[PDB]
């Protein structure tokens, strides 16, 4: 809400999983604190330890195939997006009505 | 000055048929006019020579 | 039959040859009761025209009107089409506002205009653009009438582009110039040909706004039809020298031949309906105190005086005479091109530019380019006669082909070119952003000095 | 295609296998779906894929 | 701090948040030469690949004829404004009116 | 300091209400120094002398507003066309209040004809909203006309673009014929039972007789007609259970007269707020050039927002009609028009009356059949579709594959090899 | 699909001269050395091989 | 000849704000056309010199 | 925050050199500043392995 009536529906929450030909998640440049521009930023919910549940969001770089697909869709469909990772695990498995 | 459809699409869109059971060429042309489903065949093009 | 003739003040045409347009005309006169009533009028008010209609309809049962206009009021044609929906008399609108393109004719009227539709004139203008190979263009349309089917025909033509026409999106103006929102729509144009669709004074204001904003360069072309232009005799201010217009009011093919051919068509229709039906005079007696055998659905096939003067299904001529003009540096609308029977021919295939548009516009954008036939570099091929279009990854070029071995005359042949150097020139025109002037060599090979002569 | 030594070439090319594809799972009721499908068929339909 | 150090802080914010597509709107406000010059010597000397739109200049009180078009020639994300406070009120009111 | 106002009206009571509303218009609207006068024309059958009296009373009066106010003219053509065609000589807007046709809706055919009465395309949008209520998609459209039928089809395609979907079947024909029963039988074999009709009285009576003959008055038939279909013998031929629409306060004359007076008055005052106002000159004396502030007057009139009105919030759209007009959903029950709902704005308000369908219960009949039968079209595909001629008559040899699986053929029907 | 693309113009002009009705016509033509190449789906051509 | 006649207030006593029509005065002065002069023609660039 | 050339360009632009007679890789960037001669040698790139 910058004003009273402003439609903001172009925001797309996007989560992915690390795959070596598709989703290459690597470190940031330790000298400039900058992802190289063909990569995109991501945050990873890294917890403190196994006892607590709250944690920080480590910012990392992302290249690969699906990153290129997402960039070309953002060129074509012209949307906005937020990239992050899930820590529950792999793609999907319903553990007794719990995915 | 209109390009209309003939053949299987021209008979389906006219309501003469209900389903084109055929090796459908799923492309960007026919996607703008009808809806699609998931493909059964995963096949590429190549060149026949002698 | 009894046909009335009334005009305004077009082309300073005297009324004397109108009264003398009966003697040698209709030498094979099979209908006997064919006479003319040729008059004039000081003004162009439609109420006096209705008064003359009600005077001449009861005036010994006049069964015809040939009317021509000198002004630019298309509503008079609407009033005459309404009268033709009441009197049910075939009335020929010749020129001026009486023959201008209205929106949608009705089957309940027998009024006939002369010429072609606005879609056929758009087809002729796109044929000009195909012959000149100018593919990146724009389209500025106002709320001027007849816009719906015209824009729809343009959209269906661009969607059916074998040429691959690059049409910039439709610049729409709901009202006149706001100088806030319409200026932004005018400054979105970076194409070559700008197509304007409005009235005459609105075109003057839009060209004045474009000249005040520098949008009237020789890169920015301007092509308007006859209905946007208006009177051929009146040339108002803020016109770029090279203003392409398409009309039919030729000074060589004047009003007298038009009205003589129209009377020939009317007497041909009377003779053709007389040999089929007997009681030809069927008109309303008087206008005060208020559909069997007509000529509306009867004269589709007609060819008078050799030339095809047949009627379309939408109330126009099948093959009219089209005149394509430009503006010179002497403020004169000079005739350039005419139309053939089926296709379109052009005299000035070589295109002059008429550099004097403003105080200073240099021609530094264009570069004279000549090359030689090289199989990996300059691939020269024929133009396709089925399309009359070099495909968009090829570029056209002209060649001075001499006819005989001992003559000094030679024609210009346009041929397609693809290859490596074509791609180099296209990428240079992408990056350096210049324009090219491509043609072929006629003297021979690369270069050799033959006694201080290269 | 990145194997050191290149001593592993799999049997066949999916002829005796599942031979499925990869897609984008959208939520049931998203208006983005037709636009994403047209964008993917444009990305395949020009050689860019 | 100087205006160059504060521009360094703002570009450090933009580097930490990776908003590469930006613009630059500078009025006749004082210090405009060194400010635009430092933006040039920071973006052009950067290894990041910042998408730099050209500089939009506003001379005087707006005619709302050409300045409207120059504001509507901005399709980037970050709009850097360089003016006074009341001029910022006027330019933000014009941008709210122009959307 | 006087300005005449042209009206096509003959009743002295409505002219008295008109002059009282003019006196109200000159009362509180500022210190502007204009005076106003009325000039109205009466009933004449001869439309040529109608246009003659109109142009004689428009040229010799210097009017600003032209209000045609006779819908029930005894001429069956119903043409207020020559008034607007005469006023288009100076691009003068005629603000008529009579017709509701799409042939009058054109800004290109009629040059500057404004109005506050909407055509049947707004009824099509109300029907689209009703389909959004009842959650239906597939229709069967039958339009008798072709002039307004193309505009109705374009408005339907606009509503489909709002839906981002497509309709099922549209049809147009020539009025006067009587064997359009075959098109109704072709529409019977579809997968929907929603019928939308755009017709006059005669075509509606013809298709109601066809519905009585083809058993189209059974269960599930969703009938949806408008204003020209609920009059004459078609009202007698209408089945009990048909749904009609009627906009409120249109047939009551004086209230929309007063609303038009308020609109015209506030438009004239907001036009005369500014300077350099020209006047339409006398066309009979030396004045053939166009009125230069025509598009200026159109910019003032087409962008005039109003908060006053007896009917409600009146506002001109992009085509010069009434934004969000009120409507009444009527139903036919034992040859009686029973009111079963209303529609303002964007919202449907059904009352506590029984919405009775021509079939069974008061709930909506879903005419989307289960579609047990399908039609498979194909080509002779060389890896896929193997076509073999039959042995004796329509029979297939029960052959086996290499694994004992019997080749389950099908009796298909194929054309020739080359079609021309 | 080739008429849309940016460089397939000469191949489009070559293929438009001798378009065939059925694929069996193309098989018989390339069998009788009337054709010399044909664009077709791969597994169908493997089955025909 | 034009409107919006603004005056700089007396900043010594009870006037602290800025003169808001500064760029208005710049639009007036920097866009001036000259065809007469004793020493000659003066003309304004973006800097406003001779 | 300024980038500078050095090496052979640093020796040439300082006036301490007149002509760099060396088969230099003629690129676009170094030709944007100073004028270059006609390339006499046509030579590409290669990879040395064991
Ligand atoms: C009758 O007219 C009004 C006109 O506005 C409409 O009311 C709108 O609908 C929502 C529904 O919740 C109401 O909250 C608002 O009062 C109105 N909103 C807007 C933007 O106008 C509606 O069509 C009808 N009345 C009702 C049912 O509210
Ligand atoms: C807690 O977390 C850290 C990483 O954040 C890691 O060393 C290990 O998981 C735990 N050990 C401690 C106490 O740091
Ligand atoms: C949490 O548990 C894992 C698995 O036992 C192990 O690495 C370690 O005990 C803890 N540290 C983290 C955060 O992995
Ligand atoms: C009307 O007639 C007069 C001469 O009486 C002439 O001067 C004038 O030009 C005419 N009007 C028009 C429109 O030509
Ligand atoms: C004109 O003649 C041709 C050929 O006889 C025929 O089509 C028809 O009679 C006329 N044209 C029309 C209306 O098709
Ligand atoms: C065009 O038509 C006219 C009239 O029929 C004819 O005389 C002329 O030869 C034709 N020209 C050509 C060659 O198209
Ligand atoms: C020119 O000379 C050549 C060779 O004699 C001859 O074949 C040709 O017909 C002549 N005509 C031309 C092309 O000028
Ligand atoms: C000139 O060329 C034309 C066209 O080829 C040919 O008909 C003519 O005979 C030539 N002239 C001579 C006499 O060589
Ligand atoms: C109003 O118009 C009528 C008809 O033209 C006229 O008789 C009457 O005098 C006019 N009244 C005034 C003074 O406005
Ligand atoms: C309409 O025409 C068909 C033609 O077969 C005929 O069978 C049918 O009886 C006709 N119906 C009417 C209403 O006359
Ligand atoms: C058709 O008529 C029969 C008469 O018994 C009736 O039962 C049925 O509801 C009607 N509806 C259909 C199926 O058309
Ligand atoms: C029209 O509406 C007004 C105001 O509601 C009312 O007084 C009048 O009686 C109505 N007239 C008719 C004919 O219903
Ligand atoms: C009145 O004058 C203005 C300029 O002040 C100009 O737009 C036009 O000439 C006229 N129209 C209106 C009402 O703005
Ligand atoms: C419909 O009638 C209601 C009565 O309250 C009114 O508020 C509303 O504005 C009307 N709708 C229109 C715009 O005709
Ligand atoms: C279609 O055409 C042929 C023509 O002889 C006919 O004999 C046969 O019944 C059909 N055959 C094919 C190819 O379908
Ligand atoms: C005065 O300022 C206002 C607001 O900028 C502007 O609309 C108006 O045209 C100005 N008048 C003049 C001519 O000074
Ligand atoms: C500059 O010098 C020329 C030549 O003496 C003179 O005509 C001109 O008036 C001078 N410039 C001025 C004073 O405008």
């Amino acid at each position: 809400s910058f004003s009273d009536c402003e439609p903001d529906d172009n925001h797309l929450s996007i989560v992915t999983l690390e795959e070596a030909p598709f989703v290459i998640v690597e470190d940031i440049d330790p000298l400039t604190e900058t992802c190289v521009r063909n990569t995109v930023p991501c945050r990873k919910f890294v917890k403190i330890n196994n006892s607590t549940n709250e944690g920080m969001n480590v910012k990392k770089c992302c290249k690969g195939f699906c990153i290129d697909i997402l960039k070309k869709l953002s060129r074509t469909v012209k949307f906005t997006y937020d990239l992050y990772l899930v820590t529950n695990g792999k793609h999907g498995k319903k553990v007794n009505n719990v995915w | 000055n209109k390009k209309e459809w003939n053949g299987m699409m021209g008979e389906l869109l006219s309501g003469q048929a209900d389903m084109i059971v055929a090796p459908l060429t799923i492309n960007n042309e026919r996607a703008q006019y009808i809806e699609f489903s998931k493909p059964f065949k995963y096949q590429g093009l190549t060149i026949l020579v002698k | 039959l009894n046909i009335a003739v009334l005009l305004g003040h077009s082309h300073d045409v005297t009324e004397r040859e109108l009264r003398n347009l009966w003697g040698p005309e209709q030498a094979t006169g099979l209908p006997l009761d064919v006479n003319v009533v040729a008059l004039l009028m000081n003004r162009t008010d439609p109420k006096s025209l209705i008064t003359h209609v009600c005077d001449l309809m009861s005036g010994a049962r006049i069964h015809g009107l040939v009317f021509g206009d000198d002004t630019d009021q298309e509503a008079v044609a609407q009033m005459l089409d309404f009268i033709s929906s009441q009197t049910f008399i075939p009335i020929l609108g010749i020129s001026g506002g009486a023959s201008m393109i209205m929106a949608d004719k009705d089957p309940t009227s027998t009024f006939f205009q002369f010429g072609a539709s606005i879609q056929q004139q758009a087809t002729v203008m796109l044929k000009i653009m195909q012959d000149y190979d100018w593919h990146v263009f724009s389209l500025v349309t106002t709320i001027f009438p007849g816009y719906r089917d015209f824009i729809s025909f343009i959209k269906t033509t661009v969607d059916n582009s074998f040429v691959g026409w690059d049409m910039q999106n439709v610049i729409t103006l709901d009202t006149s110039f706001e100088d806030a929102k319409t200026q932004v729509q005018l400054k979105k144009i970076h194409s070559s040909v700008i197509l304007l669709y409005c009235s005459k004074d609105e075109a003057v204001l839009i060209l004045s706004e474009a000249r005040s904003l520098g949008l009237t360069g020789y890169d920015f072309f301007w092509i308007v039809p006859s209905l946007v232009s208006g009177n051929t005799e009146l040339i108002p201010k803020e016109f770029p020298s090279g203003l392409i217009s398409v009309s039919y009011d030729d000074w060589d093919y004047s009003l007298e031949a038009r009205v003589r051919d129209g009377l020939g068509i009317l007497t041909t229709a009377a003779s053709s309906m007389l040999e089929k039906f007997s009681y030809i005079p069927e008109a309303k007696a008087s206008c005060y105190g208020q559909p069997l055998h007509t000529l509306h659905q009867f004269m589709v096939n007609v060819t008078w005086d050799g030339k095809d003067l047949s009627f379309t299904e939408e109330g126009y001529q099948v093959h009219p005479r089209l005149v394509v003009i430009v503006l010179n540096k002497d403020r004169e609308w000079e005739k350039v091109g005419k139309w053939e029977n089926q296709t379109l021919s052009l005299r000035h295939a070589v295109w002059p530019r008429y550099k004097s548009f403003s105080d200073c516009e240099p021609d530094d954008n264009h570069l004279s380019i000549v090359t030689l036939e090289e199989a990996p570099f300059v691939i020269v091929e024929d133009i396709d006669p089925l399309t009359e279009t070099c495909v968009r990854n090829t570029v056209p070029c002209r060649k001075f082909v001499k006819i005989n071995n001992s003559t000094n005359e030679g024609m210009n042949v346009k041929k397609c070119c693809k290859g490596f150097c074509i791609d180099i020139l296209k990428k240079l025109s992408r990056t350096v952003k210049f324009t090219y002037d491509l043609y072929l060599v006629t003297n021979g090979k690369h270069g050799k000095k033959v006694n201080n002569v290269w | 295609g990145r194997d050191e030594g290149c001593k592993l070439v799999t049997i066949g090319s999916g002829y005796i296998f599942a031979t499925t594809g990869y897609g984008i799972a959208l939520q049931k009721g998203s208006p983005w779906k037709r636009q994403i499908d047209l964008a993917l068929l444009q990305f395949v339909g020009d050689g860019e894929m | 701090a100087s205006i160059q150090q504060q521009a360094t802080v703002m570009l450090k914010i933009m580097q930490d948040y990776d908003w590469h597509v930006f613009s630059l709107v500078t009025t006749i406000f004082p210090g405009y030469r060194d400010f635009i010059s430092f933006i040039k010597t920071t973006v052009d000397n950067s290894f990041v690949g910042w998408d730099m739109q050209n500089v939009i200049t506003l001379d005087t009180s707006f005619e709302d004829a050409k300045t409207q078009v120059q504001l509507k020639k901005i399709h980037s994300s970050v709009i850097l404004l360089y003016c006074s406070k009341d001029e910022a009120v006027l330019i933000l009111s014009e941008a709210r009116s122009l959307g | 300091k006087i300005v005449n106002i042209g009206a096509v009206l003959s009743t002295r009571k409505h002219e008295q209400m008109f002059r009282e509303a003019v006196n109200q218009a000159n009362k509180r609207h500022g210190s502007w120094k204009i005076q106003l006068n009325a000039t109205s024309v009466t009933h004449k059958p001869n439309a040529i002398q109608m246009a003659l009296s109109v142009c004689e009373d428009l040229i010799s009066s210097q009017v600003y507003a032209i209000l045609v106010s006779h819908p029930p003219t005894p001429n069956d053509h119903f043409t207020p066309t020559p008034v607007s065609y005469t006023a288009g000589f100076y691009r003068i807007p005629v603000l008529g209040l009579t017709t509701r046709m799409s042939i009058y809706s054109d800004k290109s055919i009629h040059l500057s004809f404004l109005r506050t009465v909407p055509p049947y395309s707004h009824q099509s949008s109300v029907w689209f909203e009703m389909m959004r209520v009842y959650n239906w998609n597939h229709i069967i459209l039958l339009v008798s006309d072709d002039h307004e039928g193309r505009a109705a089809q374009k408005r339907l395609e606009t509503l489909l673009e709002e839906r981002e979907s497509k309709a099922e079947k549209v049809l147009q024909f020539d009025p006067g014929t009587k064997n359009v029963t075959a098109l109704l039988m072709e529409a019977r074999e579809l997968e929907a039972r929603v019928i939308i009709l755009s017709a006059s009285e005669d075509d509606a009576a013809t298709v109601y007789r066809a519905a009585a003959m083809l058993n189209m008055t059974g269960s599930g038939y969703v009938w949806l007609v408008g204003e020209r279909e609920i009059s004459g013998n078609a009202l007698r031929y209408a089945p009990d259970g048909i749904i009609g629409l009627q906009l409120i306060n249109g047939k009551n004359e004086s209230a929309h007269i007063s609303d038009a007076v308020g609109v015209v008055a506030q438009a004239v005052h907001e036009l005369l707020e500014k300077e350099n106002i020209t006047d339409p000159p006398r066309g009979c004396v030396g004045n053939t050039n166009i009125w230069k502030t025509g598009p200026l007057f159109k910019r003032v009139l087409m962008s005039s927002k109003y908060a006053d009105g007896v009917t409600g919030r009146v506002e001109f759209n992009e085509d010069g009609d009434r934004k969000f007009a009120n409507y009444s959903i009527m139903n036919l029950q034992n040859r009686k028009l029973v009111q079963v709902g209303i529609y303002n704005g964007t919202h449907v308000i059904p009352n506590d009356r029984k919405i009775i369908w021509p079939g069974g219960e008061t709930e909506k009949p879903r005419g989307y059949q289960m579609s047990t039968r399908l039609k498979i079209v194909t080509i002779h595909q060389e890896p896929f579709v193997y076509v073999k001629p039959t042995m004796s008559d329509g029979t297939c040899k029960e052959e086996f594959t290499v694994n004992g699986d019997p080749v389950k053929k099908v009796i298909c029907t194929g054309p020739n090899d080359t079609s021309p | 699909y080739f008429r849309r693309q940016v460089e397939l113009s000469t191949m489009y002009r070559h293929m438009e001269k001798h378009n065939y009705e059925s694929a069996a016509e193309a098989i018989q033509a390339v069998r009788d050395n009337k054709l010399h190449a044909f664009i077709w789906d791969s597994a169908v051509l493997e089955f025909e091989a």
